[PDB]
RNA sequence: CCCGGCGAGGGGAGUGAAAAAGAACCUGAAACCGUGUACGUACAAGCAGUGGGAGCAUGCUUAGGCGUGUGACUGCGUACC
RNA sequence: UGUAACGGGGCUAAACCAUGCACCGAAGCUGCGGCAGCGACGCUUAUGCGUUGUUGGGUAGGGGAGCGUUCUGUAAGCCUGUGAAGGUGUACUGUGAGGUAUGCUGGAGGUAUCAGAAGUGCGAAUGCUGACAUAAGUAACGAUAAAGCGGGUGAAAAGCCC
């Protein structure tokens, strides 16, 4: 039984060309070029799920270090002051409190000052 | 494939992929790498396995009640009209009417009917006993098939 | 000689940006006949500055 | 009304006719007919005859009135290319392509 | 009004009323939950500290949904070594609406 | 929750003055480059120019430790056949005193559109007088 | 009938269920080449993506939030065989 | 070819040596979900698990369990002009190959389930055939013996006619 394979291949190319939609030049238009870009996009996607977590931590820590030094304490002594006062609050929130409720934040630095 | 064995162009020199013939399967219009040959797909079955299978399937019809055993089963004259009418009383449609004494009257009367098939008790098959929705066996045919299968 | 690898639609476009030719936008009007023509050129009928030039 | 008229299989490449077809775009028919009189190109004559047709096309059949008419959509598409051999030095042959264009003009109001 | 609490191995700055998506809880589709892991409460001043959790603070919430997130494709590809992998993933979540910052 | 990020429209940029008389070049430039970037601010975002406008007046009078007043060279190529132009720290202040703080800050900032954008905010000056009196640029140390 | 060279080619009318079934004639993909709409784009360096992300443009129901297109700026990032 | 022997800015401390608590820091460890492979387990039972510890990077390669395609049997059945296949969008869905439903186009075939057989899946082979790009509106328009003007016909004339 001869299997003509024009139907299945086109669907496979078309599936990937849909994933490459948005890219510049032949990387969107041309399967042979797109398929590389779609894979590399996956390689980078797999990687940057790990880096998202790193960058945001740095981003929070910068905000906390910024907001603490306004009150007169450096980040290193602040987190140690919180850890010595056995405070479980994370960077994500400390950075969020630091931006939004500074009148709130002040008390955390004043608590870190005690320890 | 029809053609010459001559190289379309020489080995080196020309800036093209080295070719040996027009007939090569990577080319168009000649090759088909592993061309098929007229082959015999029929396969061996052991006597005991063929008998065992018939004994297995023919026994399951007794459970499912597809095996409708009967006495004398024969149409009056060689006519389909009578056979089609007489199955309505018997409450059948898709059947394998097995008989010991194969009547030409009954045979000729069941060619044109699609869902009916008339086979001799000697010539029963595995696929047929499975396929058809009921199986009408004659008392003589049961006695023959009993002796045949054993 | 010879390109190392092919230019794009973009480049090809970027080169052609200047190939677009301009219109005249400066048609005259003959004093007598009121026919349109190019400046300092004669008309289709054969006029130039409200005077008959060629039959 | 839109009133399309078009030269199909026009013996000129898209590229060359598209150069003229950019002059006329969203311009008044009377103004557009003048330009192509004094555009020094072959494609000017080729595109003019389509527009000059399209206006009569529009006036007779459908819309009428020559005054309120603008070339809304004018575009050229690459048509069939007819292949020709042109023999070069040292025996090698070169496939010349005589290109054609589908000139379309839409004269709306 | 806002308060902080730990849930799916991680904490959430939440206000009274708003919806919050968090990690899957072993709970029915429209029952309720009480978080006694409240880290912080804010209003006029701050009811912080308590070592891990406050003292008599409980965040009461109601379960909204029990759905799955966006499909995250995972493509591991070693260049040059005849190897690539394909793997989808849909993380389970539980949307909860807060109804009491005590 | 998706974290807060500063919005270029909503950013409220402040003005400052820093008298650079008798200051250490690098330790001035560092503190300048800290503020210019917008680090000190609690709403810091690396992709938005959150930092403040700074005026650095009396740039010519900036101090340097060791032998670097003579020893410190400022190399630059002219983009030419063999044109490598050098100039010592004395000779730099002798001609263009604004360049010293400029160059000392520029290197400490990031490199890119935003890096160049956050340099624009710095306003170095040789003389004590500054023409930015309109913004009420308060004193910073 | 209309335009054009008593042309090519079109536009109407008319046949037909249908004429983007009109003879270059079922279906009509992709490469490739256009026309128009939304955003971005002329101080900015590199496999052109990827995580972050303002604005702007469009939809839905609500009197508050989402999806889609776009992607200023920015961390990482040297194609496949 | 250019500073060019801290990665740079820059520093008499932002160097060195010695101590001291801090903090950052990886896919490492812990936290909370989710999946799978084994070995034990109360002994369930023909396997779900109160479990239960444990792994789970991977080229050559070896061992498992699947997706899909054209064809044959189930099928003179079932779905289909109240719109098949194919084409093209959209929204769900599975751990993957994929699958489901539907808008437009298309205008007549398609095929559940469980079996069977394969011309069964392509990005590369200076692959083979057709189509289309690029260079590019670039070179060139084939002897440097030479054209100029008038009139004619024609929609139009440097080239045709006189
Ligand atoms: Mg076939
Ligand atoms: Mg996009
Ligand atoms: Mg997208
Ligand atoms: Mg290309
Ligand atoms: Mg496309
Ligand atoms: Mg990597
Ligand atoms: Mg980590
Ligand atoms: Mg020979
Ligand atoms: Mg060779
Ligand atoms: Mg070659
Ligand atoms: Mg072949
Ligand atoms: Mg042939
Ligand atoms: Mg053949
Ligand atoms: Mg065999
Ligand atoms: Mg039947
Ligand atoms: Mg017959
Ligand atoms: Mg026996
Ligand atoms: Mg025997
Ligand atoms: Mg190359
Ligand atoms: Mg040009
Ligand atoms: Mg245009
Ligand atoms: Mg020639
Ligand atoms: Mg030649
Ligand atoms: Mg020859
Ligand atoms: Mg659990
Ligand atoms: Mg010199
Ligand atoms: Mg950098
Ligand atoms: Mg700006
Ligand atoms: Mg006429
Ligand atoms: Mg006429
Ligand atoms: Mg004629
Ligand atoms: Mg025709
Ligand atoms: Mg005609
Ligand atoms: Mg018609
Ligand atoms: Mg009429
Ligand atoms: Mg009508
Ligand atoms: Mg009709
Ligand atoms: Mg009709
Ligand atoms: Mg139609
Ligand atoms: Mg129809
Ligand atoms: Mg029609
Ligand atoms: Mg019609
Ligand atoms: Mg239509
Ligand atoms: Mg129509
Ligand atoms: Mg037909
Ligand atoms: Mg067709
Ligand atoms: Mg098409
Ligand atoms: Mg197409
Ligand atoms: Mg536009
Ligand atoms: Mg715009
Ligand atoms: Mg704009
Ligand atoms: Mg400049
Ligand atoms: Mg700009
Ligand atoms: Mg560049
Ligand atoms: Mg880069
Ligand atoms: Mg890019
Ligand atoms: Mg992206
Ligand atoms: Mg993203
Ligand atoms: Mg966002
Ligand atoms: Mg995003
Ligand atoms: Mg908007
Ligand atoms: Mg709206
Ligand atoms: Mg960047
Ligand atoms: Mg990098
Ligand atoms: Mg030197
Ligand atoms: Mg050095
Ligand atoms: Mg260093
Ligand atoms: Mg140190
Ligand atoms: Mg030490
Ligand atoms: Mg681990
Ligand atoms: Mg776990
Ligand atoms: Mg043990
Ligand atoms: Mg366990
Ligand atoms: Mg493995
Ligand atoms: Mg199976
Ligand atoms: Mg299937
Ligand atoms: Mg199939
Ligand atoms: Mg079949
Ligand atoms: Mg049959
Ligand atoms: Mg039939
Ligand atoms: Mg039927
Ligand atoms: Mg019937
Ligand atoms: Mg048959
Ligand atoms: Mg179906
Ligand atoms: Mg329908
Ligand atoms: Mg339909
Ligand atoms: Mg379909
Ligand atoms: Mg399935
Ligand atoms: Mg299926
Ligand atoms: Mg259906
Ligand atoms: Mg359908
Ligand atoms: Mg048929
Ligand atoms: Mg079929
Ligand atoms: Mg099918
Ligand atoms: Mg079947
Ligand atoms: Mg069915
Ligand atoms: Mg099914
Ligand atoms: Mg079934
Ligand atoms: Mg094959
Ligand atoms: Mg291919
Ligand atoms: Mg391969
Ligand atoms: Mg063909
Ligand atoms: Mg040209
Ligand atoms: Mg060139
Ligand atoms: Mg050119
Ligand atoms: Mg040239
Ligand atoms: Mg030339
Ligand atoms: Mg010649
Ligand atoms: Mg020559
Ligand atoms: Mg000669
Ligand atoms: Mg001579
Ligand atoms: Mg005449
Ligand atoms: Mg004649
Ligand atoms: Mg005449
Ligand atoms: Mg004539
Ligand atoms: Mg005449
Ligand atoms: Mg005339
Ligand atoms: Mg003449
Ligand atoms: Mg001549």
């Amino acid at each position: 039984a001869r299997v003509k394979r024009g139907v299945i291949a086109r669907a496979r190319h078309k599936k990937i060309l849909k994933q490459a939609k948005g890219y510049y030049g032949a990387r969107s238009r041309v399967y042979r070029v797109a398929f590389q870009a779609v894979i590399k996009a996956g390689q980078y996607a797999y990687r940057d799920r790990r880096q998202r977590k790193r960058q945001f931590r740095q981003l929070w820590i910068a905000r906390i270090n910024a907001a603490a030094r306004q009150n007169g304490i450096s980040y290193s002594k602040f987190i140690n002051g919180l850890k010595k006062a056995s405070v479980e609050i994370d960077r994500k929130i400390l950075a969020d409190i630091a931006v939004f409720d500074k009148v709130a934040f002040t008390a955390l630095v004043e608590k870190a000052k005690a320890a | 494939v029809t053609g010459s064995g001559k190289k379309p162009w020489r080995q080196k020199g020309t800036g093209r992929a080295r070719s040996g013939s027009i007939k090569s399967p990577i080319w168009r219009s000649g090759g088909v790498t592993f061309a098929a040959r007229p082959q015999d797909h029929s396969q061996k079955v052991n006597k005991k396995m063929y008998r065992g299978a018939l004994k297995s399937i023919l026994s399951e019809l007794v459970r499912q009640d597809r095996l409708i055993v009967v006495e004398k089963f024969s149409v009056e004259a060689p006519k389909t009209k009578l056979l089609a009418q007489k199955l309505k009383d018997m409450a059948l449609e898709d059947v394998l009417i097995i008989t010991g004494e194969l009547d030409e009257n009954l045979f000729l009367a069941a060619r044109n009917l699609h869902k009916v098939d008339v086979r001799d008790a000697t010539g029963i098959d595995p696929v047929s006993l499975i396929a058809f929705d009921k199986v009408v066996m004659t008392a003589d045919a049961v006695k023959q098939v009993e002796e045949m299968l054993a | 000689a010879v390109q190392q690898n092919k230019p794009t639609r973009s480049k090809r476009g970027m080169r052609r940006s200047h190939d677009a030719l301009t219109a005249v936008t400066s048609l005259s009007v003959d004093k007598t006949s009121g026919e349109k023509h190019l400046r300092h050129h004669i008309t289709a009928d054969g006029y130039y500055r409200g005077r008959k030039v060629i039959a | 009304m839109e009133t399309i008229a078009k030269h199909r299989h026009a013996r000129s490449s898209a590229q060359k006719v598209r150069l003229v077809a950019d002059l006329i775009r969203g311009k008044k028919v009377s103004q557009a007919l003048d330009i192509l009189t004094y555009t020094n190109k072959k494609a000017a004559v080729l595109v003019k005859k389509v527009l000059e047709s399209a206006i009569a096309n529009a006036e007779h059949n459908d819309g009428a009135d020559i005054d309120d008419l603008k070339v809304t959509k004018i575009f050229v598409d690459e048509g069939p290319s007819m292949k020709r051999i042109m023999p070069r030095a040292k025996g090698r042959a070169d496939r010349i392509l005589k290109r054609t264009s589908h000139i379309t003009v839409v004269v709306s109001d | 009004m806002y308060a902080v609490f730990q849930s799916g191995g991680k904490q959430h700055r939440v206000s009274e009323g708003q919806t919050v998506r968090l990690e899957k809880l072993d709970i029915a589709t429209g029952e309720t939950v009480e978080f006694a892991e409240v880290l912080m409460i804010a209003n006029g001043e701050e009811v912080k500290i308590g070592v891990p959790f406050v003292d008599g603070g409980v965040i009461k919430a109601e379960v909204v949904a029990h759905g799955r997130g966006e499909k995250v494709k995972i493509v591991k590809f070693r260049r040059r070594k005849h190897y690539r992998k394909q793997q989808g993933h849909r993380q389970w979540f539980t949307d909860v609406k807060i109804t009491g910052i005590s | 929750m998706k974290t807060f990020t500063a919005k270029p429209e909503t950013v409220k940029r402040d003005w400052y003055v820093v008298d650079a008389t008798g200051k250490t070049l690098g330790r001035l430039a560092t503190e300048l480059a800290r503020r210019l970037r917008g680090k000190h601010k609690a709403e810091y975002t690396p992709h938005v120019d959150t930092g403040d406008y700074i005026i650095v007046l009396n740039a010519d009078k900036v101090a340097v430790t060791g032998n670097k007043r003579t020893d410190k060279v400022y190399y630059h190529h002219t983009g030419h056949i063999g044109g490598i132009k050098q100039a010592t720290f004395e000779e730099m202040i002798a001609r263009r005193p604004e360049r010293v703080i400029e160059i000392a800050v520029k290197g400490m900032l990031p490199k890119g559109p935003l890096g160049r954008a956050m340099f624009r905010k710095l306003k170095v000056y040789a003389g004590n007088e500054h023409n930015h009196a309109a913004q009420q640029p308060q004193v910073l140390d």
